[PDB]
RNA sequence: ACUGGCGAGAGACCGAUAGCGAACAAGUACCGCGAGGGAAAGAUGAAAAGGACUUUGAAAAGAGAGUCAAAGAGUGCUUGA
RNA sequence: CCCGUCUUGAAACACGGACCAAGGAGUCUGACAUGUGUGCGAGUCAACGGGCGAGUAAACCCGUAAGGCGUAAGGAAGCUG
RNA sequence: GCAAAUCGUUCGUCUGACUUGGGUAUAGGGGCGAAAGACUAAUCGAACCGUCUAGUAGCUGGUUCCCUCCGAAGUUUCCC
RNA sequence: GAUGAGUAGGAGGGCGCGGCGGUCGCUGCAAAACCUUGGGCGCGAGCCUGGGCGGAGCGGCCGUCGGUGCAGAUCUUGGUGGUAGUAGCAAAUAUUCAAAUGAGAACUUUGAAGGCCGAAGAGGGGAAAGGUUCCAUGUGAACGGCACUUGCACAUGGGUUAGUCGAUCCUAAGGGUCGGGGGAACCCCGACAGAUAGCGCGUCGCGCGUACUCCGAAAGGGAAUCGGGUUAAAAUUCCU
RNA sequence: GUCUCCAAGGUGAACAGCCUCUGGUCGAUGGAACAAUGUAGGCAAGGGAAGUCGGCAAAAUGGAUCCGUAACUUCGGGAAA
RNA sequence: CCAACUCAGAACUGGUACGGACAAGGGGAAUCCGACUGUUUAAUUAAAACAAAGCAUUGCGAUGGUCCCAACGGAUGUUU
RNA sequence: UGUCUACUAUCCAGCGAAACCACAGCCAAGGGAACGGGCUUGGCAGAAUCAGCGGGGAAAGAAGACCCUGUUGAGCUUGAC
RNA sequence: UUCACCAAGUGUUGGAUUGUUCACCCACCAAUAGGGAACGUGAGCUGGGUUUAGACCGUCGUGAGACAGGUUAGUUUUACC
RNA sequence: AACGACUCUCGGCAACGGAUAUCUCGGCUCUCGCAUCGAUGAAGAACGUAGCGAAAUGCGAUACUUGGUGUGAAUUGCAG
């Protein structure tokens, strides 16, 4: 809600940063096996649980 | 009404985030974490959950300080000295 | 790459293929079954008439529950037929692509006929649908691979 | 004495549905208010040399061509029931 | 007549089985017993341990009043044998 | 099935033992019950989670290669 | 020379799988696996071989060993059919015309018309709960159970401004506690077994002094902000 | 399923129903036919519960004004008899 | 001089139509049960079941009655 | 019994499941585990397909809750131990 | 009117009370015969009865509870093969 | 009762699927050595940190590292 604590807002900020595609140059490294971001989260599909 | 209709009333949180363990397990009214028993001084651990023990035991985290003890032991915890300057 | 059947005269034939096309396999098979051994000019007009609902594509194998129409009696006596425009659209594009390949090879387009055409099932795509009593069932699509070969009519 | 910790050697052991749950961003993704529950997922090639260019198509892509011993190895690609 | 199965009796209006791949069930250990193979024989057994040794978890050696089983039985026992 | 209890019409009550939000107290042989063994997170004539646990089963099901030879019993006695 | 049935059951001789100790070999002039309307051997388990595919390992024989042989277990995991282009898309009155844009328009946008919600609303806000879904631009696929040029999807960037609005302060039901009393201990009771906290006034001294300076309300109590204007998205917060 | 604030005009006793203004919206995949059976909504000659376990379902009554209102009664009611 | 809308009556008039849509009791004579209002088996039973006011019985004057607690203590009790 | 309206069904474009499935699917009698789609003897029997239908498939849904057995429980009761 | 023969072609009804099968009565009629088809027929209906869980009475039992005794309320699923 | 459709069947090819074979910076088992957490703030939790990074790994506003020493010419997906 609009009324939120500082602690919760900080946690939500970190989750937004983590919810991005992997950089393209990561897949061109030597011996790379990372195909995509396996931890992508959508606000409507999976909830944060807090 | 016990089924779908009852699930519509889910806007009061029993648990919040624990200050100590970070799980959404801090029972608000009991002021007690169901995961680590915070604010009790001793952590919550039970031998009847082998999996629970190994999820939270030493080494599952950062080992910020304990990771460097073996290195210092090999040198006999030497301190207050430095390698001789290169010639 | 490799087609299930090779043309008798590779120099006098052209070909085109499509993979994982989002169109019903069963509908596309019926459309292909109606075009086999057909002149290219007639096949194109026949498919255009299907898009205009003037000619029907008979359904012979995957025909359970298919309606009956007079437009299919000439090719299918019992009258089972339909107008699968989506299947016709994909096949029409393939015919045009094969025709362009013929022009590059300098073939006689007027004498071309469909010497080979087949539809294969592609990988199924997965969605889901919601059922009574909180149950989830599969909601799948059935795409198909299409390959065709046009050969010149030898005198 | 020693199925923990750190370091080391070994085996008539398992060989990706096996072997630890986990050979891989695995106690991860995900589920549960919570105590807890808990997966799937390894293999291009010697070397990316990862397919220039022509032509058709709105595009995906196809046709021809090109690289390679091999595309009948073409980025979930060895073999392929 | 359809296989598998329990049954006096199954093609059964008895049950399991839509189809394919792979996984999938008398094992290990202790005690005893009969039988058989082998060694030695009124003896037998290197078993805890020691001496060593393929630089060595093996192999080889060691039983000096050790110990186990056997070499004598009967009796509740004192005992006799 | 829109739905693991909903939809339509029809119905009970509607200033009170009235309806309702949030806060707070009561926890498993315990709670709570204007009492139906009701309710205690779709779980209640004893919740849920892990463990003891690979619990025991005179009962049901299954129990994996080939030929060759021999080849039964449903009878006796005793047994909660 | 005689003789031949066999469930439950017993036994013998053999087949096959994977290691180990040995021994004899094969293989990039093509091993394993797999495929075959090729051929042959054995009563049979199986075995040998032609051709194909594949591209780096493998086999025979003696002994010895074992997580060693499947059609079934409403068997386990994975995959795949028939059913079937079938059941099905039907509540909440409703769309139509023209033009623009686009490869593509019953579904996007503009205009016109015809309807609906009808102020206890299908309107305008907020508390919980969610957490970027907000705004702009763009978009291959997937997704929005038809479609989409569309977007609560995807990609890039932007966005939340307070002495006056709240939290914060106060106390409520209650919660957490000192000392004390219990308790093997985890814990139980909770200001009840006690030299309280300190405060006030002078300038360190006098006076007072009944055991919690604790937590507990974004609907209870409560110091103070009003117009006008401003953004693609913010305001009783920015500007005047 | 989920707490609460603001609440126009007409009809009318009325934040009843019906229609309208502000604001919002045509979002429920579309097209063509008009069989049976179905779901929802109706109507019907004459008879009027003969139907059926049973008047289930439906129909009938319904607002307001004036008149009038029995048994019984705890004297309050019954009564909108 | 300025007023709002309640009531009552009369004439005339329409194919007797007029609470014209919407809205909105069927009525009566009895039997059984429960006095009534209230409550109840969330998701097959709403009732004659529960509760209820009224009535009656029982314990107890605090060194107490009833009850909780492993122990210490505590609820009724800010009570009589 | 008839008839009227709407939405379905029906036909089309697009989209698109599941239950269930030994193999399968025309009958009569016979015998049979005493009620066969299969066996015996007969009747017969002609591609493919559409809309409906509830006779049969002893149809599906679930290791009968009734009853009995087990040296299985559990709730409750008391003059059981 | 009775007995018997060929004879199953046609017909064998409307109601009160009862969940009933059965029965009984009223009335009509030429007549109101008797039966089978998994005691035909619940994916055809209906659910009155019986036969879960709520509740009341009587009798029985110290009690929990019992009653081929009475009473009232009690979800009837799926076809597209 | 041709042809063709349909169904079934056999073969070639193409699909579907991921078995088999060959692999393995992993697992499992045995043996050996060592004794070293924390109020001098541990284990654990949170947030931040790179020219281009989300995770994993590393690190702590000196933040994928400072300093000393050793080694002696790279790092590398791109840029500089
Ligand atoms: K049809
Ligand atoms: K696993
Ligand atoms: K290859
Ligand atoms: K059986
Ligand atoms: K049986
Ligand atoms: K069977
Ligand atoms: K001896
Ligand atoms: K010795
Ligand atoms: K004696
Ligand atoms: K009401
Ligand atoms: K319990
Ligand atoms: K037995
Ligand atoms: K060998
Ligand atoms: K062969
Ligand atoms: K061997
Ligand atoms: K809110
Ligand atoms: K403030
Ligand atoms: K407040
Ligand atoms: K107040
Ligand atoms: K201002
Ligand atoms: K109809
Ligand atoms: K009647
Ligand atoms: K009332
Ligand atoms: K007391
Ligand atoms: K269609
Ligand atoms: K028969
Ligand atoms: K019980
Ligand atoms: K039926
Ligand atoms: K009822
Ligand atoms: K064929
Ligand atoms: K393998
Ligand atoms: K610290
Ligand atoms: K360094
Ligand atoms: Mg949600
Ligand atoms: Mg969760
Ligand atoms: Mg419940
Ligand atoms: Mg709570
Ligand atoms: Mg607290
Ligand atoms: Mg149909
Ligand atoms: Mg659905
Ligand atoms: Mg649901
Ligand atoms: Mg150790
Ligand atoms: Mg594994
Ligand atoms: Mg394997
Ligand atoms: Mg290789
Ligand atoms: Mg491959
Ligand atoms: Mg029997
Ligand atoms: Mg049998
Ligand atoms: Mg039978
Ligand atoms: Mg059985
Ligand atoms: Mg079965
Ligand atoms: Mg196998
Ligand atoms: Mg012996
Ligand atoms: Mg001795
Ligand atoms: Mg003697
Ligand atoms: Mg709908
Ligand atoms: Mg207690
Ligand atoms: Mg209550
Ligand atoms: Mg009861
Ligand atoms: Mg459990
Ligand atoms: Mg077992
Ligand atoms: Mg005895
Ligand atoms: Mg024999
Ligand atoms: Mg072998
Ligand atoms: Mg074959
Ligand atoms: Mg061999
Ligand atoms: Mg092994
Ligand atoms: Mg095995
Ligand atoms: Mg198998
Ligand atoms: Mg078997
Ligand atoms: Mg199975
Ligand atoms: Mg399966
Ligand atoms: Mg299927
Ligand atoms: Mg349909
Ligand atoms: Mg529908
Ligand atoms: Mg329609
Ligand atoms: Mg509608
Ligand atoms: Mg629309
Ligand atoms: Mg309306
Ligand atoms: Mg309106
Ligand atoms: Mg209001
Ligand atoms: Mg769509
Ligand atoms: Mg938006
Ligand atoms: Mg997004
Ligand atoms: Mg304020
Ligand atoms: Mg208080
Ligand atoms: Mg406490
Ligand atoms: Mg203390
Ligand atoms: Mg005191
Ligand atoms: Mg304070
Ligand atoms: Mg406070
Ligand atoms: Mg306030
Ligand atoms: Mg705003
Ligand atoms: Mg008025
Ligand atoms: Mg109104
Ligand atoms: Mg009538
Ligand atoms: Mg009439
Ligand atoms: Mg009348
Ligand atoms: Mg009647
Ligand atoms: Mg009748
Ligand atoms: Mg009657
Ligand atoms: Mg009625
Ligand atoms: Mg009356
Ligand atoms: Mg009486
Ligand atoms: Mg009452
Ligand atoms: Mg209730
Ligand atoms: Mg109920
Ligand atoms: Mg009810
Ligand atoms: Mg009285
Ligand atoms: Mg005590
Ligand atoms: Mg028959
Ligand atoms: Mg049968
Ligand atoms: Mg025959
Ligand atoms: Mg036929
Ligand atoms: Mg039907
Ligand atoms: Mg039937
Ligand atoms: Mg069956
Ligand atoms: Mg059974
Ligand atoms: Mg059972
Ligand atoms: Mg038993
Ligand atoms: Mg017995
Ligand atoms: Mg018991
Ligand atoms: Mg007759
Ligand atoms: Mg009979
Ligand atoms: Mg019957
Ligand atoms: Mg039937
Ligand atoms: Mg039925
Ligand atoms: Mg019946
Ligand atoms: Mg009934
Ligand atoms: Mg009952
Ligand atoms: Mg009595
Ligand atoms: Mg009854
Ligand atoms: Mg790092
Ligand atoms: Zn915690």
């Amino acid at each position: 809600p609009s009324h939120k604590s500082f602690m919760i807002k900080k946690k939500l900020a970190k989750k937004q940063r983590q919810n991005r595609p992997i950089p393209y140059w990561i897949r061109m490294r030597t011996d790379n096996t990372i195909r995509y971001n396996a931890k992508r989260r959508h606000w409507r599909r999976t909830k944060l649980g807090f | 009404g016990k089924g779908t209709g009852s699930f519509g009333k889910r806007r009061n949180k029993t648990h919040t985030l624990c200050v100590r363990c970070g799980r959404r397990s801090f029972h608000l009214q009991k002021s007690r974490c169901s995961a680590c028993a915070y604010p009790a001084a001793r952590l919550r651990s039970y031998n009847w959950s082998v999996k629970a023990i190994r999820r939270k035991t030493t080494g599952t985290g950062r080992m910020r300080y304990l990771r460097n003890v073996p290195r210092r032991f090999k040198t006999n915890f030497r301190e207050g000295t430095e390698a001789a300057p290169r010639k | 790459v490799k087609y299930s059947r090779e043309p008798d005269n590779p120099t006098k034939s052209c070909k085109s293929r499509g993979s994982s096309l989002r169109v019903h396999f069963k509908n596309t098979r019926e459309t292909a079954h109606a075009l086999r051994k057909m002149p290219l000019d007639k096949a194109k007009s026949y498919l255009e008439d299907v898009l205009a609902h003037k000619q029907a594509i008979p359904f012979t194998r995957f025909c359970r529950g298919v309606g009956r129409t007079a437009q299919a009696k000439n090719r299918h006596s019992n009258g089972q037929g339909r107008w699968p425009v989506k299947s016709a659209g994909f096949i029409l594009d393939l015919l045009k692509n094969a025709e362009s390949n013929a022009e590059v090879k300098g073939l006689d387009v007027d004498s071309l006929y469909i010497s080979h055409i087949q539809v294969n099932e592609a990988q199924k795509q997965r969605r889901r649908t919601y059922r009574a009593h909180g149950r989830i069932n599969p909601y799948m699509s059935h795409p198909c691979h299409i390959e065709l070969i046009l050969s010149e009519k030898e005198e």
